[PDB]
């Protein structure tokens, strides 16, 4: 659903200041060769060749590590999240956007992303990048840029008397559709989204139900960095498999449970399901080398185990006796 | 004739293109209303125009040289060669559009090109006497300037180019003969604000330079900008204006010079009425059409009879300005 | 011309700024009604103006030099250099606004700048004859003074500066040639009272001084204050006035000199009516618009025909004053 909601006059100066702060000290850049782009990490290649270099140079710089979390290993993500929650003393807010790529306006697209790319890249490459942006208007970096712009707008609205550089220095971790911010702008974020024309969903941090971030649940971010898959999103749908019909059910289930072990080995109410899938569909599945040579293969802390159990129960609103009964039923099947 | 062959053969053009990126953002911009409620202020319109041009230029990533008489004196700022030229309400300041077009560079210009012969532009009263617009800026001084005919048919233009005194010495003997160094430009005007239909967002791109013969016609009949002649040669003391509507209607605006009352009517109706024998017939027909407003029929009758009135010059008290 | 280059180059300005704090409180003050019920008295309006200016000045913390003819004789009070100049209803007292503007200091002035050509200002009857306002203060004497055109377009002004006799001897040979020492000021007028729209709260800031040539024009067309000419050169014995409304309307006020009746009408209507051939047509059109009041149509017809009446000068009995 395309939208053409231009922002107000005042917000334009805030957006320009945010873009300039994003530019930082990297005035000049050069495009990457086709071979280097191909070995990095059709239609994706032509934009990737420039966008990967732009991200790696500007968005992964010294003065842009405060907010651009997108682009780091999951261990690095967990470390950053724990550091941010320690800094904010467990006072953080979560942002959940609905169809951001389908809702970003033309003015935002042509005044944030296009401006940033043109300022980052060399003048001799202006035509190619502008043509690529025009083709885009009619991937990953766009969401991060939108999140950074919205964070800058919120910070500018919260403290209009501070210098833009100091305001932007407080930008918290942001990664695409998910991000973190101070809880003091919980109500003012909705007005900023309305001014830009975006829809924002915000939820106050609650230790009883855990914290939601990148479909990951932090059981107790104050002390431990233990983290698990989001139970709210996956439990209601994990019993149904959305793989293509051509794949046997056993191979898809095996890949799903292998990923779950790789990410959620010691999570209550999921380990039992994964083990029962491995016990039932496991022997009936095909050879694992066969599925490793098949395209659809990629189409999918012990100390606080008690606390993780209680946090999962709080997340799923299931009584402990009910949880034990469910665990017994799952294991005995 | 054989002279036509001389002009046809003598191309001798030197196309110059400093990779001026086309500003497609300015072209094909939908109409917009700057003021949410009421009517916008002149300062608000100026701010909106500046913001639009700024956003376009920055998105394209180019540079600009804003102008705020014969020579722009750009040496004091020495902008880049690729930078655009941007002017807003500089009609009073610039003696001719040739001043802007000599630089042989793209021009983005926001000008006053009225479609009403008199009335209000935003909150600024304006009026046409002789052939000069007596604009009265809301919150500013009184501007007296002509209109340089940006919106006439034809996308190709003829203009001067910069020449030094040594170049002046070189070309003066050739200039007197009738030889001129002429650049060519492509015009686009958008008219982007509905609540203020009297202001046009002119856009221009240069194409190439050429040496032309003054006393020889051109096959394509290229035109050079000229001052508009609002005065009606048939009805002295009246200003007549014609313009084309988006709904396939050719309206005409009539009014007296140095005067405020103004009415728009379909051209066909005015041609039919101008031939009627009797004054009472004009009123009879107008009532027949259903026009009951006296302010309309009376002005039509006055135009028909060519009634001249020497309206006086009187003191004016202007609205107080508020910075907000 | 090359003379224009002389003026452009000859800046020779000496900006002076004794850290005169901008009085943003006076600028952007919403309209207010001093009288809760009925209509306010002239003394009440004066008290309200004095209170507003006092509050602004004290809040900014500056000082003031209230004036209560060519020279203010401030030596007897010797105020501070940074202090402002404040005058209320001093139009009769001061021969020219130049007297106030020579001090090269900010001026806050509450003046009579009527938008009606005749009628009542608060409780004080006023009328214009020749070009002098025959104000009759409620509870005071009769003031006869002109209006010095504070509200015309243009924020920049030209005025004299103080000069001693020795300075007079020095500059007289230069003065006769056409060389003047001119200061520049920025004007803001607010019009803060709705029930008394004839009084304006003028505010002024000086910018810088300059030496200018009398017989050479200025690029920015800076203006010097001049006496308003209310008389209508087209209709002898009538006073015509124009002013702009906040709702985008250009009204005009008409009336006879030394006379009380007065009507306001849209300018466009007056221009349409002034061209009508027959007197009966004026009444026909006015009835068409829906104006049934005889006091309105009769005055319009009288203005159209330019009827002159030699009204007599007669004794007047004024309302008794009460100190309250």
């Amino acid at each position: 659903v395309a939208n053409d909601k231009k922002p107000s006059d005042r917000i334009a100066k805030i957006a320009e200041t945010f873009v300039k702060l994003m530019n930082g000290p990297f005035k000049d850049l050069d495009p990457l060769s086709i071979e280097e782009t191909i070995e990095r990490l059709l239609f994706i290649l032509k934009v990737s060749r420039y966008t990967l270099a732009y991200s790696d140079i500007v968005l992964h710089a010294e003065h842009n590590e405060h907010w651009y979390y997108p682009g780091r290993n999951p261990t690095e993500i967990a470390d950053g999240v724990c550091e941010f929650v320690s800094d904010c003393d467990a006072e953080v807010i979560e942002t959940d956007f609905s169809n951001l790529d389908g809702r970003v306006s033309s003015w935002m697209q042509r005044n944030i992303a296009q401006k940033a790319m043109v300022q980052a890249f060399r003048p001799e490459y202006r035509d190619e990048i502008i043509s690529f942006m025009d083709t885009i208007i009619n991937t990953t970096p766009h969401n991060t840029q939108y999140n950074g712009c919205v964070e800058f707008t919120a910070l500018t609205f919260e403290h209009p008397d501070a210098e833009p550089e100091d305001l932007f220095r407080l930008i918290g971790p942001k990664c695409g559709d998910d991000g973190l911010s101070r809880a003091i702008i919980q109500k003012s974020i909705n007005r900023a989204a309305k001014c830009f024309g975006l829809e924002l969903k915000v939820e106050r941090y609650n230790p009883e139900i855990g914290l939601c971030f990148l479909s990951r649940v932090f059981v107790d971010p104050l002390a431990t960095t233990t983290t698990i898959q989001d139970p709210l999103r996956t439990l209601r749908k994990l019993h149904l498999t959305t793989r293509d019909p051509t794949i046997p059910l056993a191979d898809a289930a095996c890949d799903r449970v292998e990923g779950y072990l790789c990410t959620d080995a010691l999570t209550p109410l999921i380990s039992d399901y994964c083990k029962m899938v491995l016990r039932l569909y496991g022997p009936t599945a095909s050879t694992e080398q066969v599925r490793n040579q098949r395209r659809s293969r990629n189409k999918e802390h012990p100390q606080d185990a008690h606390l993780m159990k209680q946090v999962l129960i709080k997340r799923t609103a299931i009584d402990e006796d009910q949880v034990d009964a469910l665990i017994g039923r799952f294991a005995a099947m | 004739t054989r002279a036509l062959q001389r002009a046809v053969i003598d191309k001798t053009k030197t196309p110059i293109e400093t990779r001026f990126y086309p500003l497609d953002s300015l072209r094909t911009v939908t109409p917009k209303r700057v003021a949410d409620n009421g009517h916008a202020v002149s300062g608000a319109v100026r701010d909106a125009a500046r913001r639009l041009i700024d956003e376009s230029i920055t998105a394209v990533g180019g540079s600009k040289f804003e102008v705020n008489d014969l020579a722009q004196d750009f040496r004091n700022d020495t902008p880049a060669d690729d930078a655009f030229i941007v002017g807003v309400d500089v009609d009073y300041y610039v003696t001719e559009p040739d001043v802007l077009l000599e630089h042989m560079r793209p021009v983005v210009l926001h000008t006053f090109n009225p479609k009403k012969v008199s009335g209000f532009d935003a909150d600024s009263p304006f009026t046409i006497k002789n052939n000069l617009v007596e604009y009265k800026v809301s919150g500013g001084a009184a501007w007296v300037h002509p209109v340089w005919d940006w919106c006439e048919a034809g996308e190709f233009i003829a203009s001067r180019v910069r020449t030094s005194w040594k170049e002046w010495f070189l070309q003066l003997p050739l200039r007197m003969i009738g030889l001129e160094k002429v650049g060519y430009h492509k015009i686009h005007h958008c008219r982007p604000w509905t609540d203020c239909p009297d202001r046009a967002l002119v856009y221009t791109i240069p194409q190439y330079v050429i040496w032309r013969f003054n006393w020889i016609d051109t096959e394509l009949h290229v035109r050079k900008l000229k001052r508009i002649e609002y005065q009606d040669e048939t009805k002295p003391g009246w200003n007549r204006l014609e313009y084309v509507t988006d709904k396939n209607e050719l309206l005409v605006s009539i009014g007296r010079e140095g005067e405020h009352a103004q009415i728009t009517i379909e051209k066909e109706k005015l041609d039919m009425l101008s031939g009627l024998s009797a004054t009472q017939s004009v009123n009879a027909r107008l009532i027949g059409m259903g026009h009951k407003d006296p302010q309309y029929t009376s002005m039509i009758v006055q135009y028909y009879t060519g009634k001249k009135v020497v309206s006086p010059i009187s003191p004016t008290v202007y609205k107080p300005t508020m910075p907000r």
